[PDB]
């Protein structure tokens, strides 16, 4: 009838940090074992990371696991609420499957966001994709990411082979376990952008690497369902669909496009909206968060 | 001048004013300074002194060999996916006064000033009385940020032009060519 004061959502498609390395192209059959980037000082005192200047070639390395059982909240007060919402979201999968989503998020993918500030400026970036369901590789892939439109979405039978995976991760038909390796040529010791500590630079071995929730916020932007405006690319999906660097917000409350209130009234009001506002729907449940009172 | 372009750069996140899209914008002229190139006109089209940015697209005069197809540098990439591309056009055919853009106008001398305060032979007690900061101080100068070796995100910046011509040709060559005095396109 009402939504519980306690939503806790334990979220799915977890990833990791990334290591970076450096290393000259062409070189990726031998390109396991490569030296990593460290975190130097110049001078007034900075960090910055550059590459050792014999090579050419960003290595990025995170894993990531698809988990799956996006419906059940992990703490929830009433039951009657909680049996409803999972009775909606077996609406939703029975009605269509996770493919749309995972399509999707098969982009994420192939076209390196997760290579924040380093895709931008690069001129030929290669991610590798391998599924393991053993410590060796069972599936493997090969993906252009610059040939691959950063701000236009569009299918490939590579790409869609790979979105039935995530799909079959998320819906819990098996395990789905990825390794995703990223090859970009950026330029002899140049600088690479790692993330940026609060001023240090994340390191973990001594070697500079990124958030994994700043991944993970690459790994999302499939929101291209605004109110307002789909002529500046995908934005990464949350309730109160907002960006710091532009600024402004989008979804505003006033609106009746807010995700507590499309939820509100796609659970407890028995109010549908739109298929293409399903989807947004349901990648804030693969988000998690404390939600409800 | 003779051919006047532009360049759009799309909405993005890592397009946004803080580290990602506000230091390439008066430090990124690369195509004048590293990837090949040094004789055009500096002239952003997007003039506008009232958020601090001397230029929206990316407006750059040249002649009409240099914008149809001299115009190939590496100082046009990041626009192939992540912003909008441009292309070349005529020059101004009206009399528009577009002699400003990115040139060498800035006011940051307090880099290495203590040779003109206190490194004459005396000490660092004259580093305000003999020579003063007053080329050292940051003023309202409509440009974007550079991404040199000055800070992990952008800079400052400025906009080295003044008065734009009647006619049509590229006018005088700053330390970012910036084309004042010379006809550009007005916006």
């Amino acid at each position: 009838l009402s939504t519980a004061s306690v939503l806790a959502f334990e979220r799915k498609l977890d990833p990791s940090d990334a290591l970076m390395s450096a290393g000259a192209w062409a070189q990726r059959d031998a390109s396991q074992e490569w030296p990593a980037v460290t975190v130097r000082e110049k001078s007034q005192t900075v960090d910055v990371a550059n590459l050792p200047s014999d090579a050419d070639t960003l290595k990025v390395r995170f894993t990531l696991r698809v988990l799956g059982g996006a419906g059940t909240p992990s703490a929830c007060n009433d039951a009657a609420y909680r049996d409803k919402l999972l009775q909606t979201v077996a609406t939703y999968v029975n009605d269509q499957g996770f493919a749309e989503l995972a399509r999707r998020y098969a982009h994420n993918l192939a076209n390196a966001r997760f290579l924040w500030r380093n895709r931008v400026g690069a001129e030929a970036v290669e991610v590798r994709i391998n599924h393991i369901r053993q410590g060796e590789v069972a599936r493997a892939w090969r993906f252009d990411a610059l040939a691959i439109g950063l701000r236009d979405f569009k299918a490939d039978a590579e790409l869609d082979a790979l979105a039935e995976l995530i799909a079959s991760g998320l819906s819990g038909s098996g395990h789905v376990l990825l390794e995703v390796v990223a090859f970009a040529r950026i330029g002899d010791g140049q600088e690479v952008f790692p993330s940026q500590e609060l001023k240090t630079l994340y390191s973990v071995r001594d070697a500079a690497a990124i958030h994994s929730q700043k991944i993970g916020n690459a790994l999302r932007t499939i929101d291209t369902w605004y109110p307002d405006e789909d002529g500046l690319g995908p934005i990464a999906v949350e309730p109160y669909g907002s960006v710091t660097s532009q600024g402004k917000a989008y979804r505003q409350p006033k609106q009746k496009l807010d995700f507590y209130t499309l939820l509100d009234n796609w659970v407890l009001r028995d109010e549908a909206p739109a298929v293409e506002q399903q989807h947004y729907v349901i990648a804030n449940l693969i988000r998690g968060g404390v939600f409800g009172e | 001048m003779d051919h006047y372009l532009d360049i759009r750069l799309r909405p993005d996140p890592e397009f946004p004013p803080a580290q990602l899209m506000s230091v390439l914008f008066g430090k990124l002229h690369q195509a004048l300074v590293a990837q090949g190139g040094d004789r055009i006109g500096v002239s952003f089209p997007d003039l506008d002194e009232s958020r601090s940015r001397l230029g929206e697209r990316l407006r750059i005069h040249a002649s009409a060999d240099d914008l149809r197809a001299l115009l190939a540098r590496p100082w046009l990439e990041g626009l192939r996916d992540h912003l909008q591309f441009g292309e070349p056009a005529v020059v101004p055919h009206p009399t528009p006064y577009r002699q400003v853009s990115r040139v060498q106008a800035k006011s940051n001398p307090e880099r290495l000033r203590r040779r003109l305060m206190r490194r004459h032979d005396l000490s660092e007690e004259e580093a305000r009385k003999r020579i003063p900061d007053t080329v050292a101080r940051a003023l309202d100068l409509p440009f974007v940020t550079l991404r040199s070796q000055s800070t992990g995100q952008h800079f400052r910046l400025f906009i080295r032009h003044g008065p734009l011509q009647v006619t049509a040709e590229e006018g005088g060559f700053t330390c970012y060519g910036l084309s004042k005095g010379g006809f550009v396109p007005w916006f």
